[PDB]
RNA sequence: CGAGAGGUACUUUUCUUUUCUUUCUUCUUCGG
RNA sequence: CCGA
């Protein structure tokens, strides 16, 4: 069943304001997120995990063989060093992990940035463009 | 009534005035700094800066201001401790007649005839302080502000800050009647 | 004028707290305000816009944006050790050393190089000096300084300021410089402006000077101005907010 | 603010620069007798403020000023309106985030913005 | 009937717990009462108008209750009103016999084809308290000073069996528990209002396995090893997927499984 | 009126990620995990409440709701407080352990009329 | 007739419900 | 299992 608050992280007053309590079980989970298991001769290392795994308190594993580590499976999705947050560091390395159907590769020369436009109404910041983009008509055919 | 409801009403009132002193102790840390120490961080000191009785006394003493903050941290943590006499005293008691029908005196005065006398402070920047003790003991320390400079570097002007644990009628120490004098010379 | 005498023998002659008054001063400093004169204090009470509340916590963020931009923080409350180095074109024999650790610039929210600016700014606007025949003073921001005296702070930085001269020895003498260029722009605020006492953030429930239809509000205290300008005419240049 | 004493004469010495040797040396006023420095350091003081010695305790000095409060809030643990915010840092984080401490004295609960 | 922990609706504000306690145990028998708590919304100086007593059994229960609704409790010229809680103050169960004192657990699993049993490690006087009420049975394990509780559910266990220790049929000294899924564990960890009448000043936390060898990860079956099973098979026959047959097993020694990974149930590759 | 659409404020770190804050985040995800009770907080204080989702507790409930929802997105946890549970349940739940009460709006009269149906 | 002394003479003159929170460990919602 |  799902691990609810009070199995990790207890509170106790300690002092003159509370304060949350770390158990055996958060070292746990923490000893197995880092170090890993060791199952047969093999042993799984963090990979990432997507949007859905985070609810529902999944992860991916990878093991680090001969031809490929789990380093490198990693830097093969991208550079994620111009991010300075802990959360959405975490949220971009699960983004490239939806049930897709792949289809043709576009050439990097195959670029056309177009400048967006937004709105400001009574200081609150908005935008029209937040996903959005264009495709031509034999493009969907393809 | 009995002998029974006396002590267990001394007992309360034993521990509400050490809760009310945790309370200013606690109001006593809203202050540039310790801004480090009220966020939600990892504090080094968190159970070196709370077993500090007496430095807190001190330091509520020397300064204007944080007597200022801990005398109405007092007061309205004192609010459930005067509200005790309508817990054991009866209705037919003459003084609690007297309170409730508005013709003369409070609750205020009947906490400090049976319970507490309570906040003793004064107004005007003096040359000493009280120990937080007023027994026996705290008026021999020699590293007491009730003497003058304690030597934490001296001390030239004290705020006057102290409780008093006795009532008007099981009787007054003298440190408590010098204390109860100070504070009523004005 | 009865029914005001008849509230002034009731009251309490004696004042709360130190900070405090008594209600019976209280009345009298309301009554007898008309003095036209006395103490320089000219006490503000500044108030906060309504477009502030479109934000989360958007009043709190404004006084303090407010209480971090108009109060007044010297250079001496930033500095630790002050020291005068003989560091020998180089035209000058005393160079004055300021060392500031590198975490009450980031508790007040300040950097290196502003500090510097807000030196220069001040060196540049205020002839209360004494002469010294000074033509030029240039503030040189250095994070690691050689001055070989007492290596116990490995992670501060360090403020050299260094007095040009005409061409002479008339400004090389240790006394002066010990005892009016040091104290000069040690007095000199990197943070606000000079005429601002203090600035505290009280919460009020029924205020002064009320609204069209319970809030925060910012109380500031400023220096008496010795000139003719008036304080509140000083207060209004609040020019950047 | 360094000083220094005399090798025969045993009395104070003053700091002197030689302008034809580029140099920093201790000469004694009232004997021939030019010393040779250390360090370059004539002058060392950590700065304290405490100018007013013996009165900073009668008057309210305000060397360390209060924490404002605001009351156009809810705590969560305790349904009181009074709370007091300040600005930190958090023990990683760049920048400066808003904290919240609540005004009861029987809640003793603390959140950030 | 579930419970016995009572509710009285107006208690004095000017009382200590040994005030009630003595005033139940003058009107009821003597040292009838297992817990008595009031709470208090300061810390240790402001009891509130109601507090909450937890009998020994169900006759001095409905006793109480009989004297409440009869109007037969006057307390300092208070007429005390019973009612019933919500939970009890201490989950025991209420029954001279379902309460194991310093019996023998041991765990393990079958090891051959036949039923027998390896045991990794051995718990000497521990306590077994079967809860009807809340579904679900505890243990209490002391080791190297501290307890662990471990708390087993009705929906974890599959097949209880009656096992004999010595040979011999009649002498059922034993009580073989299958768990499904696995148990629950806690830990011990380190007073004028409450009695409680025991050691009960502490607090349950969840922690990981305490063992040294880490048996109990890969322990799912258990062997309930009583002094003597006599007329405890009418408490057992409560259990869940009882199979109503004597069977004997074989005691195997299973020390070798002994490993100190986090990831216990894991063969030696 | 429309409500507010700007979130918390984002939180920077000064240096890099050392892969374990990332285990931090993901373990600290399971505590302060509101996520599942502010929507029945809302429908139940709808239920139970005249002039249902306009007074007070159900803006703070829908404010709770949009910071709950941005918990994967930015590290600012939702807080649930006290004293806004509803601790009773209406006639349309399956929460048949809880001391629930029969529900008066339209909920309950949708769950009856299937009830109706079925029999 | 003016000066110096001691004495009567402001007494509580504004604290607020005395009923304010610990019965806790509990389903996110939608479509493939 | 996956996407707001
Ligand atoms: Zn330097
Ligand atoms: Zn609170």
């Amino acid at each position: 069943s799902k691990l609810p608050a009070n199995a990790l992280s207890v509170n106790s007053k300690e002092g003159y304001f509370v304060k949350p309590s770390r158990t055996n079980i958060y070292n746990r989970v923490l000893s197995i997120l880092g170090e890993g298991i060791t199952v047969g001769p093999k042993r799984f290392e963090f990979l990432a995990f997507s949007a859905s795994q985070l609810r529902g308190n999944s992860v991916w594993m990878f093991a680090s063989n001969e031809k490929v580590k789990a380093e490198d499976i990693r830097e093969w999705m991208g550079c994620f060093r111009k991010i300075r947050s802990i959360s959405k560091c975490a949220a971009r390395m699960g983004q490239l992990f939806s049930a897709s159907r792949q289809t043709l590769i576009v050439r990097a020369q195959d670029v056309e940035q177009i400048p967006d436009i937004e709105v400001t109404t009574d200081g609150a910041d908005y935008c029209f463009s937040d996903g959005i983009g264009k495709i031509s008509l034999a493009f969907a055919k393809q | 009534s009995d002998l029974q409801s006396r002590k267990n009403l001394t007992e309360e009132i034993s521990y509400g005035l050490r809760e009310a002193e945790q309370v200013c102790n606690k109001q006593q840390l809203m202050v540039e700094s310790w801004r480090d120490f009220l966020a939600v961080n990892g504090e080094d000191k968190e159970e070196d800066s709370v077993s500090d009785l007496a430095r807190f006394c001190y330091e509520r003493q020397k300064s204007a201001t944080l007597s200022e903050l801990a005398v109405s941290a007092f007061k309205d943590a004192y609010r459930d401790v005067q509200a005790l006499a309508y817990r054991y005293g009866d209705q037919s008691n003459s003084f609690l007649i007297m309170s409730k029908a508005g013709s003369k005196g409070n609750i205020g005065k009947l906490v400090q005839h049976s319970m507490c006398i309570g906040l003793q402070n004064s107004a005007v920047s003096l040359s000493f302080g009280f120990p937080r003790e007023l027994t026996c003991a705290a008026w021999n320390d020699p590293n007491s502000p009730l003497r003058g400079a304690k030597g934490k570097t001296t001390t030239e002007s004290y705020v006057p800050y102290g409780v008093i644990e006795n009532s008007f009628l099981t009787g007054l120490n003298p440190l408590e009647s010098f204390v109860h004098s100070v504070t009523s010379r004005d | 004028a009865c029914a005001l005498s008849e509230a002034a023998y009731s009251a309490l002659d004696q004042p709360i707290s130190l900070l405090e008054t008594s209600p019976l001063l209280n009345l009298k400093n309301v009554l007898e305000c008309g003095s036209k004169k006395g103490q320089r204090e000219q006490t503000m009470s500044l108030y906060l816009s309504e477009y502030l509340s479109k934000k989360k916590h958007g009043f709190e963020y404004g006084s303090l944006e407010i209480k971090n931009h108009l109060e007044k923080l010297s250079f001496s409350e930033i500095v630790s050790t002050s020291m005068i180095i003989f560091s020998p074109v180089p035209l000058s024999p005393w160079v004055c050393h300021f060392h500031i650790s590198e975490k009450v610039l980031k508790r007040k929210q300040l950097s290196a190089e502003s500090v510097v600016s807000s030196l220069n700014e001040q060196y540049k606007s205020r002839n209360r000096e004494l002469k010294l025949d000074i033509v030029d003073l240039d503030i040189q921001n250095t994070n690691h300084c050689s001055s070989d005296d007492q290596a116990m702070k490995d992670d501060n930085v360090c403020i050299t300021v260094t007095v040009v001269e005409a061409s002479k020895h008339s400004v090389l003498e240790l006394d002066a410089i010990r005892l009016v260029l040091i104290p000069f722009l040690l007095d000199s605020p990197v943070k606000g402006d000079q005429g601002i006492k203090k600035v505290n953030i009280l919460w009020t429930d029924r205020p002064k000077a009320p609204k069209r239809n319970g809030e925060l509000y910012l109380k500031v205290t400023m220096y008496g101005d010795r000139g003719k300008r008036n304080c509140w005419t000083a207060l209004l240049e609040c020019l950047p907010i | 603010s360094t000083m220094k004493f005399c090798r025969e004469c045993n009395n104070i010495l003053y700091p002197k620069e030689d302008k034809e040797q580029k140099i920093l040396l201790y000469a004694c006023r009232n004997c021939d007798h030019q010393e040779v420095a250390d360090n370059s350091c004539v002058y060392r003081n950590e700065v304290h403020h405490s100018v007013s010695e013996r009165t900073q305790i009668l008057t309210d000095v305000a060397s360390d000023p209060t924490l404002p409060r605001t009351k156009a809030v809810r705590c969560s643990k305790c349904q009181h309106r009074e709370a007091v915010f300040f600005q930190a840092t958090a023990r990683g984080e760049e920048g400066m985030t808003l904290f919240f401490v609540c005004c009861n004295p029987n809640c003793g609960h603390r959140w950030r913005e | 009937t579930n419970r016995s922990t009572v509710k009285i609706s107006n208690v004095p504000q000017t009382i200590v717990a040994d005030e009630l306690l003595r005033f139940l145990e003058l009107h009821l028998g003597e040292d009838t009462v297992f817990a008595l708590e009031i709470p208090t919304t300061r810390d240790n100086w402001k009891p509130r108008d109601f507090a909450r007593v937890q009998f020994t059994t169900l006759e001095v229960k409905s006793r109480a209750q009989l004297l409440s609704s009869q109007s037969k409790l006057l307390f300092k010229t208070h007429n005390l009103r019973l009612s019933e809680a919500y939970d009890d103050i201490i989950p025991r169960p209420v029954d001279p016999r379902k309460r194991l004192d310093d019996i023998v657990l041991t765990v393990g699993f079958p090891e051959s084809d036949e039923k027998r049993f390896c045991a990794l490690e051995k718990w000497d006087g521990v306590r077994c308290w079967i809860l009807t009420e809340k579904r679900r049975v505890e243990f209490w394990v002391w080791e190297s000073g501290d307890c662990y509780k471990i708390e087993v559910r009705f929906e974890d266990i599959i097949e209880t069996l009656s096992c004999c220790v010595n040979g011999d049929a009649s002498e059922i000294d034993a009580f073989l528990l299958k768990l499904k899924y696995g148990p629950k564990v806690f830990k011990r960890v380190t007073d004028r209002y409450r009695f409680c009448k025991e050691d009960f000043d502490f607090m349950w936390i969840r922690t990981t396995d305490f063992s040294g060898s880490k048996s109990i990860g890969t322990s799912t079956c258990f062997c309930l090893e009583v002094h003597n099973g006599s007329t405890m098979l009418d408490i057992f026959s409560g259990l869940p997927y009882y199979r109503e047959d004597t069977l004997s097993l074989t005691y195997v020694d299973g020390k070798t499984f002994a490993s100190a990974a986090q990831i216990v149930p894991l063969l030696n590759a | 009126p429309p409500m507010d659409y700007a979130g918390s404020r984002p939180r920077l770190m000064d240096h890099d990620v050392t892969l374990e804050e990332i285990h931090k985040f993901f373990v600290d995800y399971m505590i302060s995990d509101t996520l599942g009770v502010i929507s029945t907080a809302h429908l139940v204080h709808a239920d139970r409440d005249p002039e249902k989702a306009r007074s007070q507790k159900c803006l703070e409930l829908a404010n709770l709701h949009s910071r709950a929802v941005d918990f994967a997105k930015t590290g600012a946890p939702a807080e649930m407080p006290y004293a806004l549970k509803p601790r009773e349940f209406p006639d349309f739940l399956e929460r048949f352990e809880k001391p629930t009460y029969i529900s008066e709006s339209v909920f309950g009269k949708l769950y009856r009329a299937v009830k109706s149906s079925l029999a």
